[PDB]
RNA sequence: GGAAGAUCGUCGUCUCCGGUGAGGCGGCUGGACUUCAAAUCCAGUUGGGGCCGCCAGCGGUCCCGGGCAGGUUCGACUCCUGUGAUCUUCCGCCA
RNA sequence: AAUUGAAGAGUUUGAUCAUGGCUCAGAUUGAACGCUGGCGGCAGGCCUAACACAUGCAAGUCGAACGGUAACAGGAAGAAGCUUGCUUCUUUGCUGACGAGUGGCGGACGGGUGAGUAAUGUCUGGGAAACUGCCUGAUGGAGGGGGAUAACUACUGGAAACGGUAGCUAAUACCGCAUAACGUCGCAAGACCAAAGAGGGGGACCUUCGGGCCUCUUGCCAUCGGAUGUGCCCAGAUGGGAUUAGCUAGUAGGUGGGGUAACGGCUCACCUAGGCGACGAUCCCUAGCUGGUCUGAGAGGAUGACCAGCCACACUGGAACUGAGACACGGUCCAGACUCCUACGGGAGGCAGCAGUGGGGAAUAUUGCACAAUGGGCGCAAGCCUGAUGCAGCCAUGCCGCGUGUAUGAAGAAGGCCUUCGGGUUGUAAAGUACUUUCAGCGGGGAGGAAGGGAGUAAAGUUAAUACCUUUGCUCAUUGACGUUACCCGCAGAAGAAGCACCGGCUAACUCCGUGCCAGCAGCCGCGGUAAUACGGAGGGUGCAAGCGUUAAUCGGAAUUACUGGG
C-alpha cells in the first residue's frame, strides 16, 4: 500500500515543498532540489498540459498518501454530492484523520500519523481505529490511548506544531494532547495555492 | 519386512511369489501374452500380525535393467533366487555384484529347482553359494534350498522372514519419496505409487515434485495395499497427489518431497569401490535407483572419481549407485555421492587438500560444516540440500557454539576474526593508498574487503570489530582512535600558504585554485579536509572563511534578539555593510547548523550559546 | 516401460567408401572481389576432451573426434554387436 | 433530501479548407496467458462436450395406523452353574424399542442445465368458463357389517436377476349395508351420496375381571368459506432475413355427439367454404425470456454471468397410469443406442445434484466437516432424515484495506552514467542516530451469534375429577461445525514482506554503447542506409501497485444510420 522509497526526491520531482518530512525544516532547499530533479534535469522542462495537471494530482495526491482508485472513488462521491465538487472535496479531504492528526500536530508528518494510528494508538469517541482516510465529523472528540502518552515523539512534534502555526478550524487543547475536531475548513482559509478544478476536469476524460 | 525377489530369468521367482503371496504380479497385456516378467510387478504379504512384507520382482534382463534399477531403491532385504540346476547364473552373479556396491545391510540366497536334482547336487551348489557369499564380501546368508511348486522350503523360509528388519527412520528427516508408476485410475486422480526414502506424509500435506517442479496436495495413499490416513518411510507407498501437474511431464524417478530442490547438478563426486580399477574420462552409464544417465568418470586421489552427467539430476550425500559401461556387458563398479557441486580443476593444488579434508576427515555434517567454513562461508540452502536437514535439523547448527551465523551462511569464529585481521591489513593498505583520507566508510569497506561474502556475516563482523575498538566512527566516517585530522603533508603544504591568504580574506575554490597553482579538484578536496579539522567553514559550497571570523559573525548576531527581538535581512546593511547575498548564505549555513533556525518572520536561538547575559 | 524402425560427421545435405578417408551439393564469414550483385576459388565453419598455467575472463599439453563403447579384420565412420540419445509407429500402463 | 451533467488526437497534399473512413487515448469483464506475488475482509469461480462417467453420499419418515419380534436392553418363570445370590442357560412381545412386512405422508418441494424454444412461451394490462391436498373459519355427522391379502408357514423356478406354488391373518387397507341435505341432478316431483378410530387419564358403576363406562386429545366423512397456488382465454409488447409472397382442408364458422376440474375442433359426425397475408402471411437462419448487468450526459446501444420471476429439459425416443398436484433428475412400461453382469437361457444402469474422473479447450475448485444455527419433510413432541443451508478448503480471478518501517541524517560516499573530463546524476538515498512493533509469529486471556428445547415445580383453564391435557410463570443443567471465532493481553526483532509496464509523436516520462533497411520493434503515423531520442542492452526517469502488462469482448468517443442527433 505505502511507497516505500525516498520521499523528497518525489517532491523535488514538481519541485514544491510538499512537507513529506519536517524536524527543524519543512524542504531542505540545499538539496539542490530544483536545479537536478533528475540525470536530465539540468536542462528546463516545459511539459505539456497533461503533464502539468496530471502532475499536480500527483503532487496532492502524495501530500495525502491515498492512491489512484480510492482517490477516484473520492471524484466520484465528490461528483454524487450535490453543489461544487471542488469545494466540498477538498474540504471533505482535509477531513482524513492523518491530516488532522498532522494539524494538531502530534505527529511528524501524515505518514508519520499513518504509523501512530497503525500502532493502535489513536481512540476515537472511545474506539480504537486504524485507516487515515475517515473522515472525522464536525464537534467530534479525538484522542491518543493513554498508553502512546510519553513517548518522546509526540512532545517533539508539539514543538513543530506550535511553530506551524497550528489549525484556527480545529482546537487541540494539548493539555493531554487531545483535540476537538470542529469543522472542515472553507475554501478561502486554506492553500490560495492548488487550483482543485484542474483536478476534476483532469478525471473528465 | 519387504523383501525384494531378484536373480536369472525363469528360475522360479514367480513360482515362489504365488507360493507365498499368490499374488498375480502381471500387469501390462504383454507380459501376460509373453510369459516373462518382462518388467517388475509387486507382491504383498498381509497378516493378521500387522505388517505386510513388500515382494519386488524384476526382470533379470539387462536392456530391463532400467526398471530393476527403479525397483532397487528403498530394499530392506534382497532375495537372490538360484536355480540348483545349473547353480549360481551369471546374472545372478550381476545382480550380487550390484548389491555389494550398493551396502545392502543383508541378502539371502534360496535355491530353487530342487526336486528335479538330486541331493548330492543340492549340497555341491549349497558349497558353491557359501563360497562366492565370501566372493563378494557377504557376511550373514542364510541359504534355502526349495521346490517352490511343492512348497518344500516354506516353514524354513518363514522364520527368516520374520527375522528380516524393517528399517527404522529417524523423525527428523526431509521428507523423499522416489516416484516409480503412475497411472490414474477413474476415481480421484494420478495415484502415483513409489518409494519412500525418508518422512512420513498425509492427504493434508503439500509436496514438491520434481522435474514438473509443481506443488501437489495428497489425495489418498495405500500403504502397501493398505489404505491409511498417513505413510512412512521404508515401504513403497501408492500415493494420490492433486495439483497442477498432469503425466506428461511425470517421469518415473521423478522426486517428491516437502521443499523446493534447488536445481539439478551435473557434476559430482562419488566414493568409488570396484571390483577392478576404472579409468579416467571414461562414458558409462550412470544407474541411480530410478533414474538413468550417461556420464563419463575421472579419478581422483585413489577409489575418489568425478562423475559428469549428461543429464541432470536430484541427488544427496551418500546415495549409492551401480556404474556400468556404456556399452552394458559387464557391471563394474559402484559410488557414492559425496561432494553435490564440485568445482572445475579438482587437481589444483589448493583444491586436493581441501577434498580430503570435505571427503576423508567427515562423515558427519559437523566435521564437514567446520570443513567447508575452512574453504570459506558456508551457504545454509547448499548445507541443509546435502544432508537433507529439515528445519529441526536446520536448528542444530544453532545449537553448535562457535558457529557465527547471520542471515545466510555460517562463518566460524576464528576464521571469522582471521577475516577481521585481514580487513585491517586491507584498510591499513587503504590508508597507506590514501594518507589524506580519514576512510572508508562500512560497506565501502565490505566491497574493500569481502565483496563476495554475505553482507550480514561481513557487516556483522565489522560490528564486533567496532565492539573490539579497533577503529572509532562517527557520522559514518570510520577511523582509527589516533586520527586527529592532521593529515598527509601533500595537504599541508599547500595549507601554509594558504593559511595568511585565508586570514586576512579568504576566497572562493576557483580563485584559491588559481592563486596557489592547484588543481581545483585538488584544492577543495584539502580545504574539505582543513574544514573537517576545524580551520574553515563553507558557508555556501565554494565558499569557504576562517574561524576568527564566524566567532566575530556570532558577535554580531549577538545583537539582534536584544536590540531588534526580530531576525530579518536589513540589519546587513544597518550592521557592517555586508551584502543581503552575504548575510542570507550566513543564514542559512546557521539555520542547516542549528546556530539559528528559521520560522516565518525570524530566525529562533533554540540551542547556542550565541546568546548573551543581558 | 516394451517391440520394431529412422537419425546421431568434423557447419548443414548427399554419395559414400574395409586400404586409410575422400568427394558431390549447400548456407554463411570474410579475403582476391567489382558501383552493388553474380561467379570463381582461396581462407574458414575448428570440433571436443583428461590434464596443465590458469581465471588466462583464456591459452597450451597430449589425446581424441562419423553419438559413445566394444570386437573383428591384417586395417574400420566404413563390417557387425551393443549402447544410449533424439526420432517414427504400435502394444498396456489396473492402489 | 431523492442530484451535478456530454472534452479530443493522429493519418490522404507541396501547402490549404473540406468530405470521408482507418487508428488510439476511457470505462468494463464469469475473462484467458505473460512477468511479479506478503497479509486480511467481502464476492466470484465448466461461458467449450445438453460429451461420456468409476466410487460414495444427496429422501426419507411415522409403532401415538396394523399384525409382529428380526436385533438389542429390561422384566418374567425356570436352569442351579458357584465366588450360594456373583454368574450359568432355557423359555417368555410382556415392556422399552424396532429389522423386515402391510398401511399413511412425503418422493410433483428444494437442487442442476439453457439443449429444445420466435409462441403453446415471457412481460404488462386484463378477463371468465375452473381447480386448490394438508393450513385456517363456519356448518354438521361420525352408526352398523363382510370378504381377502402382505408379513408368516411349507414347497418350488433360476447362474443371478427376480419370482412362482399352496395355506393362515391383522389393520385409521379394501368392499358392502344403514343412514344424510343448507350438497349434486331434476322446471318440479323425486332419486342418490359418508365414515375409523387410535392415544392419555380417570370417580362411581359394569368387568367375558382383556376390558366396558366417564373425560380430553387428535384422527375419519359431509357442506359453505378464506387465502394461497395452479389451470384457461384475451390485448398488445418481445431477434434477423423479401436474392422467402404466397400459405392452410380440420385449416375458418355451424348443429349434435364425445371429452376437460373448466371455455374451446380439444376430438369426431355432418353442413358451409372459407381462413391468413406488404400492419410481411408462409418459409428460412439465429435464440430460452424478463426483472436486470455493463456502457452512455441523455435518449439509446449491447448483453441476460451471479441473484430473483416464468417456461422448458433430465442418455435418446415415446407412452400412459398412480396421485390434490407429473406425463414425474434420483417413479412405471416398451423400443433404441452406450457401458456392465450372466452358468449365455437372460438380466442391470444413466452426476445437465454434493464432491469427483476422463474428454473437449486458452481455462474454472474439496473423491471436505456439521445438521451447532436458518430452512424443509414426518411425528404429540423429543428426535429421525437433509450435499437444502451454514461454514471451511482452493485460486491475486474481481472489489476493498494494510504492511514491506516515520524522524533526523551531506563531509551530497563508493560504483554506474553523462560529458567540456573542469563537474554534476543516482541521493538523506545508504550508512549513522532517536525510534517503532501495524500486520505476521508465539504464549495466554477471551464477547456474541444460542433463540430455544428438556426436566422439575407453582398458578390458571378444562374435566365428575386435587387425574390426563393446555396456557403463563419460576429453579436446575444443557444445545457450537465455525472456534485455536471476533477481540484483547503481552513477548520479542524492521524483524516474515515491491514488483510490472513504459520513456520518437498521439501521450507524461532521456543519454551513451552494441547493431547497421541486418538482427529486429510496431495500436496508428511508422523507424533502423555507421553518430537509430523508435531495434537490443545499460544506467536514469515516468506511470500503476500487491498487482502490472498483451490478446479476446461490449458501449463510448463515432453527430461515423444522425428521435433528441446526418445528407
Ligand atoms: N521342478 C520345479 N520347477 C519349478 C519350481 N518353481 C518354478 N519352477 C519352474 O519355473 C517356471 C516358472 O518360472 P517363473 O517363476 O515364472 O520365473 P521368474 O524367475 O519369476 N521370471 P523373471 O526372472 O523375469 O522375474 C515354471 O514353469 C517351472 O517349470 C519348483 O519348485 N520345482
Ligand atoms: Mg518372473
Amino acid at each position: 500500500a505505502r511507497y516505500l522509497g525516498p520521499k523528497l526526491k518525489l517532491s523535488r520531482r514538481e519541485g514544491t515543498d510538499l512537507f513529506l518530512k519536517s524536524g527543524v525544516r519543512a524542504i531542505d532547499t540545499k538539496c539542490k532540489i530544483e536545479q537536478a530533479p533528475g540525470q536530465h534535469g539540468a536542462r528546463k522542462p516545459r511539459l505539456s498540459d497533461y503533464g502539468v495537471q496530471l502532475r499536480e494530482k500527483q503532487k496532492v495526491r502524495r501530500i495525502y498518501g491515498v492512491l489512484e482508485r480510492q482517490f477516484r472513488n473520492y471524484y466520484k462521491e465528490a461528483a454524487r454530492l450535490k453543489g461544487n465538487t471542488g469545494e466540498n472535496l477538498l474540504a471533505l479531504l482535509e477531513g482524513r484523520l492523518d491530516n488532522v492528526v498532522y494539524r494538531m500536530g502530534f505527529g511528524a508528518t501524515r505518514a508519520e500519523a499513518r504509523q501512530l494510528v497503525s500502532h493502535k494508538a489513536i481512540m476515537v469517541n472511545g474506539r480504537v481505529v486504524n485507516i487515515a482516510s475517515y473522515q472525522v465529523s464536525p464537534n467530534d472528540v479525538v484522542s491518543i490511548r493513554e498508553k502512546a502518552k510519553k513517548q518522546s515523539r509526540v512532545k517533539a512534534a508539539l514543538e513543530l506544531a506550535e511553530q506551524r502555526e497550528k489549525p484556527t478550524w480545529l482546537e487541540v487543547d494539548a493539555g493531554k494532547m487531545e483535540g476537538t475536531f470542529k469543522r472542515k475548513p472553507e475554501r478561502s482559509d486554506l492553500s490560495a495555492d492548488i487550483n482543485e478544478h484542474l483536478i476534476v476536469e483532469l478525471y473528465s476524460k | 519386512m519387504i523383501i525384494a525377489t531378484a536373480g536369472h530369468v525363469d528360475h522360479g521367482k514367480t513360482t515362489l511369489l504365488q507360493a507365498i503371496t499368490g499374488v498375480n504380479a502381471d500387469r501390462l497385456p504383454e507380459e501376460k501374452k509373453r510369459g516373462m516378467t518382462i518388467d517388475l510387478g509387486y507382491a504383498y504379504w498381509p497378516q493378521p500380525d500387522g505388517r505386510v512384507p513388500g515382494f519386488i520382482d524384476v526382470p533379470g534382463h539387462e536392456k530391463f535393467l532400467s526398471n530393476m534399477l527403479a525397483g532397487v531403491g528403498g530394499i530392506d532385504h534382497a532375495l537372490l533366487v538360484v536355480a540348483c540346476d545349473d547353480g549360481v547364473m551369471a546374472q545372478t552373479r550381476e545382480h550380487l555384484a550390484i548389491l555389494q556396491l550398493t551396502g545392502n545391510p543383508m541378502l539371502t540366497v534360496a535355491l530353487t529347482k530342487a526336486d528335479r536334482v538330486d541331493e548330492a547336487r543340492v549340497d555341491e551348489v549349497e558349497r558353491q553359494v557359501k563360497e562366492v557369499l565370501r566372493e563378494y564380501g557377504f557376511a550373514e546368508a542364510k541359504l534355502f534350498i526349495t521346490a517352490a511348486t511343492e512348497g518344500r522350503g516354506m516353514d524354513a523360509l518363514r522364520e527368516h522372514l520374520l527375522q528380516l528388519p524393517e528399517r527404522e527412520h529417524a523423525s527428523q528427516h526431509s521428507f523423499r519419496l522416489a516416484i516409480d508408476r503412475a497411472f490414474t485410475v477413474k476415481g480421484a486422480g494420478l495415484v502415483v505409487t513409489g518409494t519412500a526414502l525418508s518422512g512420513e506424509v498425509k492427504v493434508g500435506d503439500s509436496l514438491w515434485l520434481t522435474g514438473v517442479n509443481k506443488p501437489m496436495r495428497v489425495r489418498a495413499l495405500h500403504a502397501q495395499n493398505q489404505p491409511t490416513e498417513t505413510a512412512n518411510a521404508g515401504q513403497r507407498i501408492a500415493l494420490n497427489i492433486a495439483g497442477d501437474a498432469e503425466k506428461e511431464q511425470i517421469n518415473r524417478g521423478d522426486w517428491l518431497l516437502a521443499d523446493v530442490p534447488p536445481e539439478p547438478f551435473t557434476r559430482v563426486i562419488v566414493e568409488l569401490q570396484t571390483h577392478t580399477p576404472l579409468t579416467q574420462w571414461q562414458p558409462l552409464h550412470i544407474h541411480h535407483a530410478a533414474s538413468h544417465v550417461t556420464g563419463r568418470v575421472s579419478l581422483l586421489e585413489d577409489n575418489l572419481a568425478e562423475l559428469v552427467f549428461d543429464t541432470p539430476l536430484w541427488l544427496a550425500d551418500n546415495d549409492r549407485l551401480v556404474l556400468r559401461d556404456i556399452s552394458a556387458r559387464n557391471t563394474l563398479a559402484g559410488a557414492r555421492v559425496v561432494m553435490l557441486n564440485p568445482p572445475r580443476r579438482g587437481k589444483r593444488k589448493p583444491e586436493y587438500l581441501q577434498w580430503l579434508a570435505s571427503l576423508a576427515r567427515a562423515q558427519s555434517d559437523a566435521d564437514a560444516l567446520s570443513v567447508h567454513l575452512e574453504r570459506g562461508a558456508v551457504n545454509l540452502a547448499d548445507f541443509a540440500w546435502a544432508r537433507q536437514l529439515n528445519g529441526e535439523g536446520m536448528r542444530e547448527l544453532l545449537q553448535q557454539p562457535g558457529y557465527i551465523q547471520a542471515g545466510y551462511s555460517l562463518l566460524n569464529a576464528p576464521v571469522a576474526a582471521r577475516w577481521q585481521r585481514k580487513i585491517l591489513d586491507t584498510l591499513a593498505t587503504y590508508h597507506e593508498q590514501h594518507r589524506d583520507e580519514p576512510g572508508p566508510g562500512r560497506e565501502r569497506l565490505r566491497r574493500m574487503a569481502l565483496p563476495m561474502e554475505d553482507e550480514a556475516l561481513v557487516l556483522l563482523l565489522i560490528e564486533k570489530m567496532r565492539e573490539s575498538g579497533d577503529i572509532h566512527s562517527h557520522h559514518g566516517w570510520l577511523h582509527l582512535p589516533d586520527h586527529k585530522a592532521g593529515f598527509s603533508e601533500e595537504q599541508q603544504a599547500i595549507w601554509q600558504k594558504a593559511e595568511p591568504l585565508f586570514g586576512d580574506e579568504p576566497w572562493w575554490v576557483r580563485d584559491l585554485a588559481k592563486e596557489t597553482g592547484t588543481d581545483e579538484q585538488a584544492m577543495r578536496l584539502t580545504l574539505r579536509q582543513a574544514a573537517q579539522q576545524g580551520i574553515i567553514t563553507a558557508i555556501v559550497k565554494d565558499r569557504y572563511y576562517r574561524n576568527d571570523r564566524i566567532v566575530e559573525f556570532a558577535n554580531m548576531i549577538r545583537d539582534l534578539d536584544q536590540e531588534c527581538g526580530s531576525t530579518c535581512a536589513a540589519d546587513f546593511r544597518d550592521r557592517l555593510g555586508v551584502g543581503r547575498k552575504l548575510a542570507i548564505q550566513i543564514l542559512e549555513y546557521f539555520d542547516r547548523i542549528g546556530f539559528t533556525r528559521r520560522r516565518g518572520n525570524d530566525h529562533l536561538l533554540r540551542d547556542a550559546l550565541l546568546f548573551p547575559e543581558k
